C-alpha cells in the first residue's frame, strides 16, 4: 500500500509509505504486530523516544532497499544500538560492520578432547595458566 | 460473560446482542408483533436498536419510531442507529455525498420521531466520493446533534483506516465502528482484518446475519418452511442459495453442529449467536426475528459464551473447515 | 481579602464561598428554606451555587431552578454549576460518555429551567470512556451554549492535565477548574497536587465539604444531634464515621482548634472554612447549610481569612498532625 | 510517567517521556519548578530561545541514560555552555571534559605559612615577583 505511515522520532517528524515498510517485514517497523505498541491513536503516528540522527539512515535503509550507510556525525556504538532496535536483523548488521571495517574474527577451533585442550591452552595462550605464561 | 460492552473503544455502552429491523418491522411482521418484540427485548436489557433508510422503503424506520413514541421508553436508555447510503430513486438520494448524508439521515429522523440517532453508519462504501467529504458530512451531522457517533458498514478496513486518517488530517471525528456481516459461513473479515483495526485505531465490529439470515437455524434441514424468510416474496434468491450445492453442504455441516450444541446444553441459534460473541473485537450483534418465540431463544445465547472453551472453538472449527489464515 | 476571585485563570468570577445544594435541596430541608437560603445569599454577594445530576434524584435542580424562576435575578448575575455522571438506572444513563454528557446536561437544563449553566462538571473520572471523547463532548456543550464553561470533579492531576493536552492536540476547550474535596482531614490533594496545576495550566480548585458534612463544625463533641445530617435516614455511614476510632481523634483535635478558633474570635465552623480559603490554588469553597442561621455564621468565615498568620497556620498543622509533605 | 513531554528549542521541535526527563531530577528539565518558568500553556510546550543544534545531545543525555557526547557539529564552548543552562551537573561536565581530552589540573599545594610562601614563590614562579624573574 501506499497508505502513509508517519513515525516521530522525539519530536522529529518522519514519513513514508505502508509498502516502503512491508518491504522488510522481519523488522520492527515492517512488523504490524511490533510496531503496534508504539502506535499513538490520537495523532496517526508511531511514536519512538529515541535519538534522532540515527534514523534517516534506518529509513533510508527501506527506501534504498538496503542501503545502511552510517551517518557521518553518528557515532557507531549509537547508530549501532539503533540498528539492534530496529531489528534491521543479523545480515544487515555484518554488511554494515564490515562496511565499516569490521572483520569478523569467525571462530577458533576446539580440540574437544580433554587433553589437547589442556596442552594446546598453556602452548598458545600465555592467557590460559600462570605456568602457560 | 458483561451483558454491556463498549462499541469498540467509544464510551457509547451497547448490550451484546441488539435487535435489528430488516426484513421484518413494517414488512414481514405486523406492527403489533414488532412492538412486542421490542419491548420484549427492552424488557430483557437490550438497549441496541438498528433500521436503515432502505429497509421497507422507510417503514421499518416509522414502526421503530412509533414503538419508541408509544412506550414512552427514556431516550437516554436507548441506542438507536440507523445506517445511509440508498434514499430514494433520484441519482441524488443515494450514496454518501453531503448533501445525502444530510437529507437522508435528517428524512430518517422525521420518520423515527427523533431528534437524534446515536450511531449513524455509512451502509456502504461510496467509490464516488472522497472520504474527506463523506467525513466532513458525518462530523457534521454530530456537531449538528443529529447524532452521537458515525460507522461504517461494509467497509474495508483500508478504506475504514482511511477515513480515520482523514479524520485525523483534518480534525473530524473518526467513525467508531463497522458493521460487518459475521456468522460461521462469513468469517473473513471479522477474523482477519477487524482486530487489527479494533487494536489500533479502537473501531469495534457490530456484526449482522448472525444466523445467515436463518440458514443457520438449521430450520431449513429439510426444505423450505412456509413463511419462513427463505419463502418470502423478493427473498428466493436465498431460497436459491440454501437448496444451492453449496446450501446443501452447510445444512449438512449444520448437523455436525447440532452435536456441539448439545454438548453445552444449547440450541443451534444460541451456539451461532454466541459463537459470534466468543471474540473481544466484536461489540454486539444484531439479531433478527420474526417472532416472540425466536427473540426469547436467541437471548439464550449469551448463557452460552462462557463454555466457549477453545476446545470447543477448535472443534467447531474443523466441522465447518473454514478459519480464515491469519 | 478580595470576596471574588477568578475561577482557576478564567475571566469567570466567582465569589469565594458558594452555596451547594447536596443533601438539602428537594431532600432534607422544605423549599421554603431553601429560598430563603439562597435569598439570603445572593443578598450577601454570593454568585456561586452549584448542584448535580444526581442530588436527590433531580430535584435539587429542579428546586434551585424554580428559587431563581421566582426571585426574578438577573442569569447574568449568577453563576449556575451543574455536576453529571449519574442520570439514570440505565446502562446508558452515567458515565463521561458523549451520550450521556450532551443528555444529562440536557435534562438538568430542563429541570433547571436554564438555558445554560455557567460551568459543567464532570462528577468524576470515567476510566471507560477515552479522554479525546469526553473533551470533545464538553466542547461541544460549550459550543451550542448549553454551558460557559467545564470543568473536572474528582480527577487526579493526571488526568486533568491529559484532558487538556488532550484539548491542545484537538484544538478544543480546556477544564477550568478541578471540585476536589478538601477540609482540615482531607488534605492532600489540593495541597500536595492540585497547585502545580493551578501554575502550569490555570485550573483552579472549587472546594467542597469545608466542614466534612459537619464534622468539622464540633456539633458532634458529644454524639449525633437530633436532625443533624449524621441522623438522617440514608446517611448511617456519616454516622459510623464519626462514632468510629478515626471519628473520636477528630472530635478531640477539634477541641484543640476550638482554642484557636477563639484566639481568632471566631466559631469553628468559620475558621474551618477560612482555612480552606488561605491558599490562593482555592478559588471558592462550596458551603453546605440545612437552615438559615448556619449560613449566616459560615459566611463570617471571610472576616478570619486576614487573620490566618503563617503561625497561626503552623500551629493548626501541628494540631491536625496531617500537613501532607510536598 | 509516560505523559509526553514538548520541548520546542527556538522553533525545533523536540518530545520525550516524563519518565525520561524524571531521570535526572536535579536537572532544569528533570525539576518541575525549574521548568515551569519555561512553560507555555497555550501550546503545552516549554521553550527555549536557544542553540539549536546542542540539544539532542542534551536530549539523548537522558535517553541513553547518562551519554552526554558533543554534536561534530557544535563548538566546545557553545556545547558546555549548553550543558551549563540545562545544569546537567558537574559529574556530568567533568566526564564531557575529560572525554573531550581536557585533564583537570586538580590545585597545587600551598605553604600556609607566611615565610614558605613568600620564598616558594620566587624559586617556582618567575610570575610571582620581578625579583622571583
Ligand atoms: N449493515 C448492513 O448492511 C446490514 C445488512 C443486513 C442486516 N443488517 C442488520 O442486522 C440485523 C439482523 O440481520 P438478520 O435478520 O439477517 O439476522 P439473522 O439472525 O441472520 O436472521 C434472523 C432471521 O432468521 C430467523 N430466525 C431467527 N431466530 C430464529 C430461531 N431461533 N429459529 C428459527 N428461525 C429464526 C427469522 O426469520 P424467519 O422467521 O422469517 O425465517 C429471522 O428473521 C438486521 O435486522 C439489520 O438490523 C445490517
Ligand atoms: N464535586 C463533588 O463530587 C461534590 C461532592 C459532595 C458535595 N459537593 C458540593 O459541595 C457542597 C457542600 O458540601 P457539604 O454539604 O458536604 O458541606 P459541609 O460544609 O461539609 O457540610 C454542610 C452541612 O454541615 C452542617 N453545617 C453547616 N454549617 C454549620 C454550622 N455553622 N453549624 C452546624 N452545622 C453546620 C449542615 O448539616 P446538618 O445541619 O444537617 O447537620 C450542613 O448541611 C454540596 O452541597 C455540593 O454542592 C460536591
Amino acid at each position: 500500500s501506499s497508505e502513509r505511515v508517519v513515525i516521530n522520532i522525539s519530536g522529529l517528524r518522519f514519513e513514508t509509505q505502508l509498502k516502503t515498510l512491508a518491504q522488510f517485514p522481519e523488522t520492527l517497523l515492517g512488523d504490524p504486530k511490533k510496531r503496534m505498541r508504539y502506535f499513538d491513536p490520537l495523532r496517526n503516528e508511531y511514536f519512538f523516544d529515541r535519538n534522532r540522527p540515527s534514523f534517516d539512515a534506518i529509513l533510508y535503509y527501506y527506501q534504498s532497499g538496503g542501503r545502511l550507510r552510517r551517518p557521518v556525525n553518528v557515532p557507531l556504538d549509537i547508530f549501532s544500538e539503533e540498528i539492534r532496535f530496529y531489528e534491521l536483523g543479523e545480515e544487515a548488521m555484518e554488511m554494515f560492520r564490515e562496511d565499516e571495517g569490521y572483520i569478523k574474527e569467525e571462530e577458533r577451533p576446539l580440540p574437544e578432547n580433554e587433553f589437547q585442550r589442556q596442552v594446546w591452552l598453556l602452548f598458545e595462550y600465555p592467557e590460559s595458566s600462570g605456568p602457560a605464561r | 460473560l458483561q451483558f454491556y460492552r463498549n462499541l469498540g473503544k467509544s464510551g457509547l455502552r451497547v448490550s451484546c446482542l441488539g435487535l435489528g429491523t430488516w426484513v421484518t418491522f413494517g414488512g414481514q411482521i405486523t406492527d403489533e408483533m414488532a412492538e412486542h418484540l421490542m419491548t420484549l427485548a427492552y424488557d430483557n436489557g437490550i438497549n441496541l436498536f438498528d433500521t436503515a433508510e432502505v429497509y421497507a422503503a422507510g417503514k421499518a424506520e416509522v414502526v421503530l419510531g412509533n414503538i419508541i413514541k408509544k412506550k414512552g421508553w427514556r431516550r437516554s436508555s436507548l441506542v438507536i442507529t440507523t445506517k445511509i447510503f440508498w434514499g430514494g430513486k433520484a441519482e441524488t438520494e443515494r450514496g454518501l455525498s453531503r448533501k445525502h448524508i444530510i437529507e437522508g439521515l435528517k428524512a430518517s429522523l422525521e420518520r423515527l420521531q427523533l431528534e437524534y440517532v446515536d450511531v449513524v453508519f455509512a451502509n456502504r462504501p461510496d467509490p464516488n466520493t472522497p472520504m474527506e467529504e463523506t467525513v466532513r458530512a458525518m462530523t457534521h451531522v454530530i456537531n449538528q446533534g443529529m447524532a452521537m457517533y458515525w460507522g461504517t458498514s461494509r467497509w474495508s478496513s483500508m478504506e475504514i483506516m482511511e477515513a480515520y486518517s482523514v479524520a485525523r488530517q483534518f480534525n473530524l471525528i473518526p467513525p467508531i465502528c463497522e458493521q460487518a456481516e459475521y456468522h460461521m459461513f462469513q468469517r473473513e473479515k471479522v477474523e482477519v482484518q477487524l482486530p487489527e483495526l479494533f487494536h489500533k485505531i479502537g473501531v469495534g465490529a457490530m456484526t449482522w446475519s448472525p444466523l445467515a439470515c436463518g440458514i443457520v437455524s438449521g430450520k431449513y434441514d429439510s426444505g423450505i418452511p412456509p413463511y419462513s424468510r427463505a419463502s418470502l416474496k423478493g427473498y428466493q434468491w436465498l431460497k436459491d442459495k440454501i437448496l444451492s450445492e453449496e446450501g446443501r453442504r452447510q445444512q449438512a455441516k449444520l448437523k455436525e453442529l447440532q452435536a456441539i450444541a448439545e454438548r453445552l446444553g444449547c440450541t443451534l441459534p444460541q451456539l451461532a449467536i454466541a459463537w459470534c460473541l466468543r471474540n473481544e473485537g466484536v461489540s454486539s450483534v444484531l439479531l433478527g426475528a420474526s417472532n416472540a418465540e425466536q427473540l426469547m431463544e436467541n437471548i439464550g445465547a449469551i448463557q452460552v459464551l462462557p463454555k466457549l472453551s477453545s476446545s470447543i472453538v477448535h472443534e467447531i472449527d474443523s466441522i465447518l473447515g473454514n478459519k480464515p489464515y491469519s
